[PDB]
């Protein structure tokens, strides 16, 4: 099964009381694992896993490394500003990370964006930095001049990030490597006179990744489908649904297992 | 360029009358980061309310889950209540039962 490392960072110039200037966070796929803000000042654990798996020696050096990144990205949203010509309250913002694809492949990103847009991204094929304008080509030139951290980042993409993942995937595993399947139901309803609604809704199922489509006579729909988010239920599992109206079928696929709901 | 948040109201399980159950808020997609929520039943602010940490998008807007433990009532109303940059106002959502 396919799964994610990845951390963010979020600065936030002149910020409003009660809204820290600088945060970090980890996950691991969609679960929380890591945090740090220039409140706290400090590397907490999000998942049990992970406080009872990593020494305090890690939170510390950690501690360490993120006041320091605190302090560049506060310095460099300044920078950005002005290139802008900016004032008030703006937001920088950075992901890196990787995934183990299912298939044993690998994935590696890092990207930084300026109020929530994107700003410059690194392709560690290439080891160069695409810009979204010329403020961001400002930005690029020099980072591209620097040869040794983008061989740096390439290697903690492909090398690195994906050994941390695989130490933190065995860490949860009983978390994140486990299955819970899909509750499923087809509702029926006449709505509009004339129209009958069908809607397919799962619930109760772990990982969030569903798969949900509603065809007709044995074969793909054509007419318009409407999807339901798939939104958190607070104890751990998913939920989901998906619609048409009105032989039809709702066919839904969860962690290899398929399942057909025939609406008679 | 900002963006208002989408507010999202449902149950955990399916809702029947007189059974325990949670009611969820979701709220995402929105940016800047700083917003305010609140469940409310009968338009009062409830005040025993779990809620996760900020959370990051790779689209680079954010999103936070407010729960609570509730047993729905044909009598009683649940809502979502949301302020965010973008709104003048605190936006409510009513829970629409199912
Ligand atoms: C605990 C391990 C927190 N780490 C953390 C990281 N870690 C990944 C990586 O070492 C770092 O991003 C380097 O800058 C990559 O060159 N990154 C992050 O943004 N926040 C964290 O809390």
């Amino acid at each position: 099964r396919t799964h994610s490392l990845r951390y963010f960072r979020l600065g936030v110039s002149d910020p409003i009381h009660g809204v820290p200037e600088f945060i970090s966070v980890g996950y691991v796929d969609s679960h929380p694992i890591t945090t740090y803000d220039s409140v706290t000042r400090q590397k907490e654990p999000r998942a049990p896993w992970m406080a009872e798996n990593l020494a305090p020696d890690h939170w510390e050096r950690y501690t360490q490394l993120l006041r320091g990144w605190q302090q560049m990205f506060k310095v460099e949203l300044k920078r950005l500003q002005r290139h802008y010509n900016h004032s008030g309250s703006h937001t920088y913002q950075r992901m890196i990370g990787c995934e183990l694809l299912e298939d044993g492949s690998t994935t590696g990103f890092l990207q930084y964006a300026y109020d929530g847009q994107d700003f410059l991204i690194f392709n560690k094929d290439t080891l160069s930095w695409l810009a979204v304008d010329n403020v961001a080509h400002t930005i690029k030139q020099a980072w591209e001049a620097n040869q040794h951290e983008l061989l740096y980042q390439k290697n903690w993409l492909e090398e690195e990030c994906i050994a941390w993942l695989k130490r933190f995937l065995e860490y949860g595993k009983d978390t994140l490597q486990r299955t819970e399947p899909p509750l499923v139901r087809v509702n029926r309803k006449e709505t509009f006179p004339g129209v009958t609604a069908l809607f397919c809704k799962a619930h109760g199922f772990y990982p969030p990744e569903i798969y949900m489509t509603w065809m007709k006579n044995g074969e793909e729909i054509v007419q318009e489908i409407d999807y339901g988010d798939i939104l958190p239920s607070g104890d751990g599992t998913y939920q989901a649904w998906a619609s048409i109206e009105l032989l039809y079928s709702c066919h839904v696929e969860h962690s290899g297992v398929h399942m057909v709901l025939q609406v008679p | 360029i900002q963006r208002t948040p989408k507010i999202q109201v449902y149950s955990r399980h399916p809702a029947e009358n007189g059974k325990s159950n949670f009611l969820n808020c979701y709220v995402s997609g929105f940016h800047p980061s700083d917003i305010e929520v609140d469940l409310l039943k009968n338009g009062e602010r409830i005040e025993k309310v779990e809620h996760s940490d900020l959370s990051f998008s790779k689209d680079w807007s954010f999103y936070l889950l407010y729960y609570t433990e509730f047993t729905p009532t044909e009598k009683d109303e649940y809502a979502c209540r949301v302020n965010h940059v973008t709104l003048s106002q605190p936006k409510i959502v009513k829970w629409d039962r199912d």
